[PDB]
């Protein structure tokens, strides 16, 4: 059944007036709150 | 088919061990068949 | 909706006024190609 | 336990068990995780014989969740007329502000709801409140682009 969700609505005037990037909020919003597969390390000779 | 006698051994890194210490126990197994000239010769690593 | 599309801020001037996208074009639900007309006994068709 | 059954009641449009647990007592202000309380999701979901029995058992109507926003609002948003006129009858803040000092106007404006922006304006709306970022109800109806709100707005 559906449930709350917090809808966030961006203004892009104000952004684009105080010079922010729309790509910016949305990774900084998007890797803090969701997460961000950046790349891949080496755990004990494995790839992860 | 290679040749008769012959056989195709591979030594396996199961525990995250590393290169080296792999190299290590390759050194060891191989010093070892060296040991039994009269059942096992020309025991080498396929490898570089 | 072809509302939501006319209203895309494309800039903001000095004196404060905004240049929506439906300034500087027409926006409309459209065929993604034109090439492609059909017509069933002279009458305005299409088909599979 | 008994104002969470009634949340779920209020919800699922339940006329005939919201009234039961009136009978019982159930907390009329009952609030969720979010904090809307059975108003909230009458005025949300569209159930107006649910606002109306809610406000005769003594609903706050000025309830406000963990974001400012209203019953009113809510109504006013998806295009509730009659939830609208009721709540207003009960006496609902028209010039009520969110955290983002969106008013129950300025999301009738956004959505085009003509007949509702009428309604709230008769009833005292103040046409020249702004949001957070100083847009009226009138600057919504240039961007978005609503030529029969926009005269009426003036």
């Amino acid at each position: 059944e559906d449930t709350p969700q917090f809808k966030i609505d961006i203004d892009q005037e104000k952004a684009q007036a105080l010079g922010v990037s729309i790509n910016d909020i949305n990774t900084t919003l998007g890797a803090a709150w969701g997460g961000s597969y950046v790349n891949d390390f080496i755990d004990r000779g494995r790839v992860k | 088919l290679g040749t008769a006698t012959g056989f195709d051994f591979e030594l396996i890194d199961q525990a995250g061990l590393g290169h080296e210490k792999l190299t290590q126990a390759r050194n060891q197994l191989l010093a070892e068949a060296a040991k039994h000239p009269d059942m096992l010769t020309s025991v080498r690593p396929n490898g570089l | 909706s072809t509302e939501e599309f006319g209203k895309i801020l494309l800039k903001v001037n000095q004196d404060g006024s905004r240049v929506l996208l439906r300034d500087v074009a027409k926006i409309e639900l459209g065929g993604e190609n034109y090439d492609i007309i059909a017509e069933f006994n002279g009458q305005p068709a299409s088909g599979l | 336990d008994l104002g969470k059954k009634l949340l779920e009641a209020a919800r699922a449009g339940r006329d005939d068990e919201v009234r039961i647990l009136m009978a019982n007592g159930a907390d009329v202000n009952a609030a969720d995780v979010v904090g809307w309380t059975p108003l909230h999701l009458a005025a949300y979901w569209g159930h107006l014989e649910i606002v109306e029995v809610l406000l005769k058992n003594g609903a706050d109507v000025n309830a406000y969740d963990t974001l400012g926003s209203t019953p009113l609002h809510l109504a006013a948003h998806f295009g509730h007329l009659e939830i609208v006129e009721v709540l207003l009858k009960n006496g609902a803040d028209v010039n009520a502000k969110d955290d983002n000092g969106i008013t129950p106007l300025h999301l009738a404006a956004n959505r085009g709801h003509l007949e509702i922006v009428e309604v709230l304006l008769k009833y005292g709306a103040d046409v020249n409140a702004q949001d957070k970022f100083g847009k009226t109800a009138f600057d919504i109806s240039i961007n978005n682009g609503n030529e029969d709100l926009a005269e009426i707005l003036q």
